[PDB]
């Protein structure tokens, strides 16, 4: 799901998230016995990721650790 | 007369194949379903049995229920 | 009911080939952008439902209405 959404919205090698991240968006974010809502989620970092990209830069990966979940 | 010359009348393609390609190509659009998985392996194992013999091929019927986001 | 039709249309996996019962081929709607409208969620079926994206518009407070009388 992460690789798919990372790449449909061309930030592929400019964001990552951690596993940590990962766990806190389906516990915290997410009540769903499938998993499209995960999708919804990770795919919304993505987006809030070029968005912050577009009007600033920066190099290397920005990784988005689990205390940076409220802020995306 | 045009419908009816164009309808496939005894034309296959072949159904006896290596078990362990099909289980690599199976492993890598999805992850877990091992319950689906092995039935299509199983049939598999049928179809390699059998080959030299002369019986009644059936192939199968299925319905996958679940909740909305599962992979079905 | 046409609720159990919209879910041909509205899957955001499977609308590129989406086929009507009047032209027999597959037709692209997957570039459309759909937008769709409620004032509650109660009476849309669990499985168009997890297809969609929900924002919600909560409300207006007293400095909100005031802002939009005098602008609007």
């Amino acid at each position: 799901l992460w690789p798919k959404q990372v790449r449909e919205s061309g930030m592929e090698g400019r964001i990552e998230v951690t596993d940590a991240a990962i766990l806190r968006v389906i516990s915290e974010y997410t009540r769903e016995a499938g998993v499209r809502g995960l999708e919804r989620e990770l795919g919304k970092i993505a987006r809030k990721g070029a968005k912050f990209w577009l009007e600033g830069a920066w190099e290397g990966l920005r990784t988005i650790d689990a205390s940076d979940i409220p802020t995306y | 007369l045009d419908w009816l010359t164009e309808v496939p009348w005894s034309k296959a393609d072949p159904e006896v194949l290596d078990i362990n390609h099909t289980r690599q190509v199976l492993d890598e659009d999805h992850y877990g379903l091992k319950d689906v998985k092995e039935r299509i392996l199983e049939y598999l194992a049928v179809r390699q049995l059998t080959q030299g013999l002369d019986v009644r091929n059936k192939a199968p019927i299925l319905v996958l229920v679940g909740p909305p986001g599962v992979g079905k | 009911d046409p609720a159990s039709a919209m879910l041909e249309v509205l899957d955001p996996e499977q609308n590129n080939t989406f086929t009507d019962h009047y032209l027999d081929v597959p037709y692209d709607l997957s570039k459309v952008f759909f937008i769709t409208t409620a004032n509650t969620l109660q009476t849309i079926p669990r499985p168009l439902l997890d297809r969609m994206e929900v924002i919600e518009i909560p409300g207006y407070t007293n400095m909100e209405k005031q802002a939009i009388a005098r602008q609007y």
